[PDB]
């Protein structure tokens, strides 16, 4: 969800938004962990935190994304091996709230 | 739908150090097959035939523009020979 970007489809933005709605209804098979920032620094530092080993440098974020896929790509989500991709965290305030 | 197999299943109790004739088990993932969506070939909005038609229409428009450029730019020698010859005659008049 939070790592894939799609294409415009020459549409009225209503049906185009509409189809995204139901594709979004099941797009997330589980909880995307990147929305869990209500936890305190104590809970974050705890080893049960999965995103710990995806935080190694303050300037960037580390995350899982589709591999061998050029962004943005076709709106229908291609299936491929999960991989690790990183981006620029330009805003210092974009650092996770517990940190 | 199930691929055929003469042997149903048996009871095997493997060890760590003495796996002899080290095989390659077929690994399986843990996410349910309900999350593994079926493949769909997203058909392009246009077809190569429509691409040919549109590109040929654009070529016709470009060729019409080039023909207009040709007819406007083919008269320049005519302008040259229409403008200088009276002046050349006038200079000869001296």
């Amino acid at each position: 969800f939070g790592v894939y970007v799609a294409e415009g489809t020459e549409d009225t933005l209503d049906v185009q938004m509409g189809r995204f709605m139901e594709t979004w209804a099941d797009m997330m098979p589980h909880h995307p962990h990147w929305v869990n920032e209500h936890l305190t620094i104590l809970q974050f530092i705890a080893p049960s935190n999965p995103r710990l080993r995806f935080e190694l440098n303050p300037a960037f974020d580390f995350f899982v994304a589709p591999g061998d896929v050029d962004l943005p790509g076709p709106q229908r989500p291609p299936e491929a091996m999960p991989t690790v991709n990183a981006t620029l965290r330009i805003i210092n305030g974009n650092i996770p709230v517990p940190l | 739908m199930d691929p055929y197999c003469p042997f149903d299943a048996l009871d095997v109790w493997e060890h760590r150090r003495f796996i002899v004739a080290d095989s390659r088990n077929f690994i399986t993932p843990e996410f349910p097959r309900d999350f593994w969506m079926s493949p769909v070939f997203n058909l392009p909005r246009e077809t190569a035939a429509e691409q040919v038609v549109v590109l040929q229409a654009q070529r016709t428009a470009a060729a019409a523009a080039l023909e207009n450029a040709a007819m406007q730019a083919a008269e320049l020698p005519v302008d040259i020979e229409r403008r200088l010859r009276p002046i050349e005659r006038n200079v000869h008049e001296i």
